[PDB]
């Protein structure tokens, strides 16, 4: 009864699909086998004795499709911009999405920056500091997430639902 | 609807069709008039003292029935009905009939792990059925079937190559390929017509998501150049020439 359109932005391999499947089905490919695609989902959540229903829109992350994205994020009440903490190039890309939504998305959009694959230790290349700093400077919140271990998956969607104008 | 109780519903729908010619064709107004007529007849289905025993699904079917009847009458005045839509159609057809001859899945970032060996033939065929129907619903259903088929085929590829579930990153590039290979006639007018004339209460949810996918596919395809399908400018232009000769 609060109906939200939520877009997932970020480049291929970041973990947009893994994130939303953890959130929706509570599965990760390595533990449960694959059942359904992850491009579109409806999900309801209880927030503060109310109800918030998410329509979740995946987008193609490849460079050649970048200029298509505004058609997807048009009228989005919220966005999760995902990056892979082990890929510095994914982080750079996530900041451009933020900049773009600020030039060209809704000012009352709740953006969340998700730093995915937190569970990967010897691979990590992006600091909590930079992500956190970046998000603090640009009016959005940063969370570290993991689809595999489930860390901060439910919570990032909860925190988005909480902040809904 | 032929039953004698429905006499005055029938008169009403028909005085609408006759009263539609009374204005010079204009898409933005025309479709506004039809959506309002739909909004109003549909209000008259549920609220009607005779139709107060109907299930939600039955009232929804009657909506689609009205849509179909009305849109079939209005079809030639409202569909691809001016020069600029005709021109955009032909530009899209031209580009696809050329590009379909040399495009490969790697031009669109389709990974070998998500390859289908029919080249998603059944999804191509579902899409090409689009000009077999006149109602926006049945046109949209072709798009939606195409999408479902693509998704089931992608899921199969992921199972086989032990990959994670497909998302927009896998789906959209495959919708683009499939659309190019299908080259469905009057794709631009077909989409505009669905957008305008489909019962607006129904262009929502998953339906609207996959619709937005095909609209973004149309847009990508219109704008295909060497750089957008990752080919050298000389390789691209030379591929286009050989396509024209066939
Ligand atoms: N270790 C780890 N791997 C992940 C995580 N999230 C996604 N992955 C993996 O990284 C790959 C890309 O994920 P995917 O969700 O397909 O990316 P996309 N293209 O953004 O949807 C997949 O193999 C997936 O299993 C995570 O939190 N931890």
């Amino acid at each position: 009864s609060i109906n939200a359109k939520l877009v997932l932005l970020g480049d291929v391999g970041a973990g947009k699909s893994s994130l939303v499947l953890r959130f929706v089905k509570d599965q990760f490919v390595e533990f449960q086998e694959s059942t359904i695609g992850a491009a579109f989902f409806s999900q309801t959540l209880a927030v503060n004795d109310a109800t918030v229903k998410f329509e979740i829109w995946d987008t193609a992350g490849q460079e050649r499709y970048h200029s298509l994205a505004p058609m997807y994020y048009r009228g989005a009440a919220a966005a999760i911009i995902v990056f892979d903490v082990t890929n510095q190039a994914s982080f750079e890309r996530a900041k451009k999405w933020v900049q773009e939504l600020q030039a060209q998305g809704n000012p009352n959009m709740v953006m969340a920056l998700a730093g995915n694959k937190s569970d990967l230790l010897d691979a990590r290349k992006v600091t909590a500091e930079d992500a956190q700093t970046y998000a603090q400077e640009n009016g959005l919140f940063f969370m570290e997430t993991s689809a595999k271990t489930a860390t901060n998956v439910k919570e990032i969607f909860y925190e988005i639902a909480r902040r809904l104008p | 609807m032929r039953k004698p109780s429905a006499g005055d519903f029938v008169k009403s729908i028909k005085s609408f069709i006759v009263s539609f010619s009374n204005n010079a064709p204009d898409p933005e107004k025309d479709c506004a008039m039809v959506q309002e007529f739909f909004s109003k007849m549909e209000a008259a289905f549920r609220a009607h003292p005779l139709w107060s025993g109907c299930s939600e699904e039955e009232l929804d079917s009657a909506g689609d029935g009205l849509e179909k009847y009305v849109m079939t009458k209005l079809f030639t005045r409202v569909f691809a009905s001016n020069t600029e839509e005709v021109i955009a159609d032909e530009k899209l057809f031209q580009k696809m009939s050329l590009v379909q001859q040399f495009i490969s899945p790697e031009n669109l970032d389709i990974q070998p792990t998500f390859q289908n060996e029919s080249s998603w033939l059944l999804a191509q065929k579902e899409l090409q059925k689009i000009n077999m129907y006149k109602a926006p619903r049945d046109k949209l259903v072709c798009i939606l079937n195409c999408c479902k088929v693509i998704n089931n085929l992608l899921l199969n590829a992921s199972i086989a190559s032990n990959e994670n579930a497909p998302g927009a990153d896998e789906f959209l590039p495959v919708l683009i390929y499939v659309t190019i290979k299908a080259n469905p006639p009057q794709l631009h007018s077909n989409l505009l017509y669905i957008q305008r004339y489909r019962r607006e209460s129904k262009l929502v949810g998953e339906a609207a998501y996959f619709f937005t996918n095909i609209l973004s596919a149309e847009s990508f395809i219109s704008n295909i150049d060497a750089k957008s399908i990752s080919l050298d400018e000389a390789e691209f232009e030379k591929n286009m020439e050989s396509a024209r000769a066939r």
